[PDB]
Protein backbone atom coordinates (compact mmCIF):
# COMPACT_ATOMS: atom_id res chain seq x y z
CA UNK A 1 0.00 0.00 0.00
CA UNK A 2 3.11 2.36 -0.27
CA UNK A 3 4.71 1.30 -3.42
CA UNK A 4 2.95 1.44 -6.75
CA UNK A 5 3.91 0.87 -10.17
CA UNK A 6 5.40 3.86 -12.56
CA UNK A 7 4.49 1.87 -16.32
CA UNK A 8 6.23 2.94 -19.35
CA UNK A 9 3.16 5.75 -19.68
CA UNK A 10 3.70 7.85 -17.34
CA UNK A 11 7.66 7.72 -17.28
CA UNK A 12 7.68 8.66 -20.59
CA UNK A 13 5.05 11.35 -19.92
CA UNK A 14 6.97 13.07 -17.30
CA UNK A 15 10.12 12.93 -19.34
CA UNK A 16 7.80 14.66 -21.87
CA UNK A 17 6.89 17.26 -19.73
CA UNK A 18 9.93 17.92 -18.33
CA UNK A 19 11.27 18.35 -21.42
CA UNK A 20 8.62 20.66 -21.95
CA UNK A 21 9.33 22.86 -18.85
CA UNK A 22 12.80 23.85 -20.72
CA UNK A 23 10.67 25.02 -23.63
CA UNK A 24 8.21 26.86 -21.79
CA UNK A 25 10.82 28.32 -20.20
CA UNK A 26 12.31 29.55 -23.68
CA UNK A 27 8.69 31.04 -24.69
CA UNK A 28 8.41 32.82 -21.63
CA UNK A 29 11.46 34.38 -22.27
CA UNK A 30 10.86 35.47 -25.48
CA UNK A 31 7.58 36.20 -24.85
CA UNK A 32 8.46 38.71 -22.11
CA UNK A 33 10.65 40.19 -24.30
CA UNK A 34 8.89 42.84 -26.28
CA UNK A 35 8.62 42.70 -30.43
CA UNK A 36 5.59 40.32 -30.50
CA UNK A 37 4.18 42.41 -33.35
CA UNK A 38 6.04 39.76 -35.77
CA UNK A 39 6.21 36.68 -33.70
CA UNK A 40 4.65 33.54 -34.83
CA UNK A 41 4.42 29.77 -32.95
CA UNK A 42 7.55 28.41 -34.41
CA UNK A 43 10.63 30.35 -32.88
CA UNK A 44 10.04 29.95 -29.63
CA UNK A 45 9.12 26.45 -30.12
CA UNK A 46 12.20 24.25 -30.43
CA UNK A 47 12.02 20.53 -30.92
CA UNK A 48 15.71 19.74 -29.69
CA UNK A 49 14.86 19.94 -26.09
CA UNK A 50 11.69 17.55 -26.39
CA UNK B 1 0.45 33.77 -49.91
CA UNK B 2 2.62 35.96 -47.39
CA UNK B 3 4.23 33.99 -44.64
CA UNK B 4 3.29 35.07 -41.47
CA UNK B 5 6.56 36.83 -40.00
CA UNK B 6 7.92 37.14 -43.30
CA UNK B 7 8.39 40.76 -43.48
CA UNK B 8 7.67 41.24 -47.26
CA UNK B 9 4.03 42.63 -47.05
CA UNK B 10 6.01 45.08 -44.25
CA UNK B 11 8.99 46.37 -47.29
CA UNK B 12 6.73 46.53 -49.85
CA UNK B 13 4.79 48.62 -47.46
CA UNK B 14 7.77 50.78 -46.84
CA UNK B 15 8.08 50.90 -50.39
CA UNK B 16 4.71 52.13 -51.74
CA UNK B 17 5.19 54.75 -48.68
CA UNK B 18 8.05 55.69 -50.24
CA UNK B 19 6.42 56.05 -53.33
CA UNK B 20 3.45 57.41 -52.08
CA UNK B 21 5.79 60.40 -50.68
CA UNK B 22 3.91 63.75 -50.49
CA UNK B 23 7.17 65.24 -52.39
CA UNK B 24 5.88 63.35 -55.54
CA UNK B 25 5.40 65.96 -58.46
CA UNK B 26 3.54 63.59 -60.34
CA UNK B 27 -0.13 64.06 -58.81
CA UNK B 28 1.17 66.24 -55.56
CA UNK B 29 0.85 69.54 -57.96
CA UNK B 30 -2.85 68.24 -59.06
CA UNK B 31 -3.50 68.12 -55.55
CA UNK B 32 -2.47 71.66 -54.70
CA UNK B 33 -3.92 73.34 -57.41
CA UNK B 34 -7.17 70.79 -55.84
CA UNK B 35 -6.05 72.79 -52.61
CA UNK B 36 -6.20 76.02 -54.68
CA UNK B 37 -8.08 76.13 -57.73
CA UNK B 38 -11.47 74.88 -59.36
CA UNK B 39 -13.05 73.60 -62.76
CA UNK B 40 -15.63 75.35 -65.53
CA UNK B 41 -19.58 74.39 -65.66
CA UNK B 42 -21.31 73.71 -68.78
CA UNK B 43 -24.48 75.48 -69.26
CA UNK B 44 -27.23 73.64 -70.82
CA UNK B 45 -29.58 74.57 -73.46
CA UNK B 46 -32.88 73.06 -73.63
CA UNK B 47 -33.78 73.95 -76.72
CA UNK B 48 -30.88 73.93 -79.55
CA UNK B 49 -29.60 70.35 -77.94
CA UNK B 50 -33.05 69.06 -79.50
CA UNK B 51 -31.90 70.46 -82.85
CA UNK B 52 -28.81 67.93 -82.72
CA UNK B 53 -31.60 65.68 -81.02
CA UNK B 54 -33.36 65.59 -84.45
CA UNK B 55 -30.10 65.34 -86.52
CA UNK B 56 -29.05 61.89 -84.91
CA UNK B 57 -30.66 59.73 -87.53
CA UNK B 58 -31.25 56.86 -85.07
CA UNK B 59 -32.59 55.63 -82.27
CA UNK B 60 -30.45 55.82 -78.81
CA UNK B 61 -30.55 52.80 -77.30
CA UNK B 62 -31.93 52.89 -73.82
CA UNK B 63 -28.29 51.57 -72.07
CA UNK B 64 -26.73 54.47 -74.09
CA UNK B 65 -29.41 56.79 -73.44
CA UNK B 66 -28.54 57.17 -69.34
CA UNK B 67 -25.06 57.21 -70.32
Amino acid sequence: GNRRIRSVGEMAENQFRVGLVRVERAVKERLSLGDLDTLMPQDMINAKPI
Amino acid sequence: LHKLGGDAWSRARQKAAEKVRDVAAELLDIYAQRAAKEGFAFKHDREQYQLFCDSFPFETTPDQAQA
